[PDB]
């Protein structure tokens, strides 16, 4: 069934599962014509694929090249998504090859259903959770290379970096969303919080700064804050 | 012009022959129904007064031979039966008319309606659903289970339509994913006319067996497996021209003839209001939609 808060402890025993989020597969800026009218024009966009036990992430870089000569794309940007993540399973050993899938929107389950009949024993799953994962592109190393792809391309990346050698899933994860969150609410002020102290550095290997535990606490407090605030001005509470 | 004699009628039913039925008493001198036209199928079936559940009946051609129906006190139904002894059953069925025990089959000549709802509808066809093939009629009550139903308990009382499932492999050709599942052309005209049921007649009779199912049983399998055939065929863009005249012709017929008060359980909203106006041929059901519109435009 559906995931939602009830079942959420779900997301970090030892059944493989993927979460895919297509929210910036088909990206376009709106631009007028000469004549007046409103274009499109394409950026390069990317499917994101994370098991939230592992942090592991397959970032297939979706090229503007896809669209080319492609009408509904809005409609094709599901299926496309859909097909890449089945060749995604299908690329992987037998013993890697998640238990569930877990779409972050609903209208993605026709498509990866399809997609998936030749992988009858692989629940294709909804949820109800607001995951934020739509601001994936306000991770600076993961916009850049995204930005920069001439072709399609798998990016692999951790998004927990090294925490999971300290800290559990479950907290990895809700570290993760709650970082997310905030660049999606406010990224000018998120990503200040992050890297207001210049002797706290980003590895080259990771996308976050090296925090020690006791800065991470303070971190994680300055997020909530300004998810909070942002609230009260939205609904003026 | 065939006659269905009736050995006696000892509790209180209410039977039907095709799209009529008549109120009959416990233990009332009811001897059969005559002046059945011949050339197609009929089915008789009935309702006991004490149990308005089970709604049962039998599909049969008079052609295929002579046919009675028995009450059996002890399975506690009214069952058909065939007579093999021609003599024997002429004699019967001239001597209850004589006696005047039976109705005439109520056909006004200006009405097309039976042939209309049965067109395509052949015994041979409804013997290979309803698999019984020691008798040349079929049985058909409200609480059969389909074959599609009973993979998701007993095989030898299932209705064997044919299954169709839009998110199959059948349904899906490998690297036609979107293509095949936005356009079901591939899935109607190559898998399932060119494939099995080999013409569009045999189609369209299964269709119009299972819409009758639905309606004179509440039968629910049948009524989703008529759904599941119009929406098949309205979801394919490229349909032959002489398949969407037809369908618009049958559906009509078939929403003409549905009971009022049950819209609710044998229409489903979603197929209809889609096949009306998303499908690719919403353009091309002018007669079913003005029908719809006009009798049930709280569904839509």
């Amino acid at each position: 069934g559906a995931m939602n808060s009830s079942n959420y402890a779900e997301l970090f025993n030892n059944d493989i599962k993927l979460f895919v989020d297509d929210t910036n597969v088909y990206r376009v800026t709106v631009h007028k014509t000469f004549e007046g009218n409103v274009a499109t024009k394409a950026i390069n966009g990317c499917i994101f694929t994370l098991n939230p036990k592992t942090g592991h992430l397959f970032l297939k870089i979706i090229h503007t090249s896809v669209w080319a000569g492609q009408k509904r794309l809005s409609q094709l940007a599901k299926w496309k998504t859909a097909e890449e993540v089945s060749a995604l399973v299908r690329s992987l050993p037998k013993e890697e090859q998640p238990k569930q899938i877990i779409v972050t929107r609903k209208a993605m389950l026709d498509p990866l259903e399809v997609h998936m009949l030749d992988f009858p024993n692989i629940a294709i799953r909804p949820t109800e959770l607001r995951l934020p994962f739509s601001a994936a592109m306000s991770i600076d190393k993961l916009s850049d290379v995204v930005m920069k792809a001439t072709e399609p391309q798998m990016v692999l990346f951790n998004i927990y970096d090294d925490w999971l050698d300290r800290i559990s899933s479950y907290t990895a994860f809700s570290r993760l969303t709650l970082l997310l969150r905030a660049l999606k609410t406010n990224e000018e002020s998120a990503k200040m919080i992050l890297l207001s102290d210049p002797t706290i550095t980003i590895k080259s290997y990771h996308l976050w700064p090296s925090f020690t535990d006791e800065q991470w606490i303070t971190i994680e407090s300055q997020m909530r804050d300004l998810i909070l605030t942002e609230y009260g001005r939205k609904y003026n509470v | 012009m065939n006659t269905v004699p009736f050995t006696s009628a000892p509790i209180e039913v209410t039977i039907g022959i095709d799209q009529y039925s008549f109120n009959v008493k416990e233990n009332q001198p009811f001897h059969g129904i005559k002046d059945i036209p011949i050339g197609h199928v009929h089915v008789i079936h009935f309702q006991h007064a004490d149990n308005s559940s089970m709604r049962y009946g039998y599909w049969f051609d008079c052609r295929m031979g002579n046919f009675y129906i028995q009450y059996d006190p002890k399975d506690g139904l009214y069952k058909m039966m065939e007579e093999r002894d021609g003599a024997k059953f002429e004699n019967i069925v001239h001597n209850f008319k004589e006696r005047q025990m039976m109705v005439s089959y109520p056909k006004i000549d200006e009405d097309d309606t039976w042939y209309n709802l049965t067109e395509f509808v052949q015994m041979d066809k409804i013997r290979k659903i309803v698999r019984k093939d020691e008798n040349q009629f079929s049985y058909v009550d409200s609480s059969m289970t389909t074959v599609q139903e009973n993979e998701l308990s007993d095989p030898a009382h299932s209705l064997n339509y044919t299954v169709i499932n839009f998110k199959s492999r059948e349904a899906i050709r490998p690297g036609h994913e979107m293509e095949d599942f936005l356009d079901k052309s591939y899935y109607l005209n190559t898998v399932m006319l060119q494939g099995i049921f080999k013409n569009s007649s045999n189609y369209f009779g299964e269709l119009q067996f299972a819409f009758l199912n639905a309606m004179f049983f509440g039968n629910y399998g049948s009524s989703l497996q008529w759904h599941a055939m119009i929406e098949l065929i309205c979801s394919s863009a490229t349909v032959p021209k002489h398949m969407l005249d037809k369908l618009d012709e049958i559906l009509y017929y078939q929403i003409k003839t549905l009971p009022e008060q049950y819209s609710d359980i044998l229409l489903n909203e979603r197929v209809w209001n889609i096949c009306l106006y998303s499908s690719f041929q919403k353009n091309s059901l002018h007669n079913t939609e003005k029908i719809m519109e006009n009798k049930y435009p709280e569904l839509l």
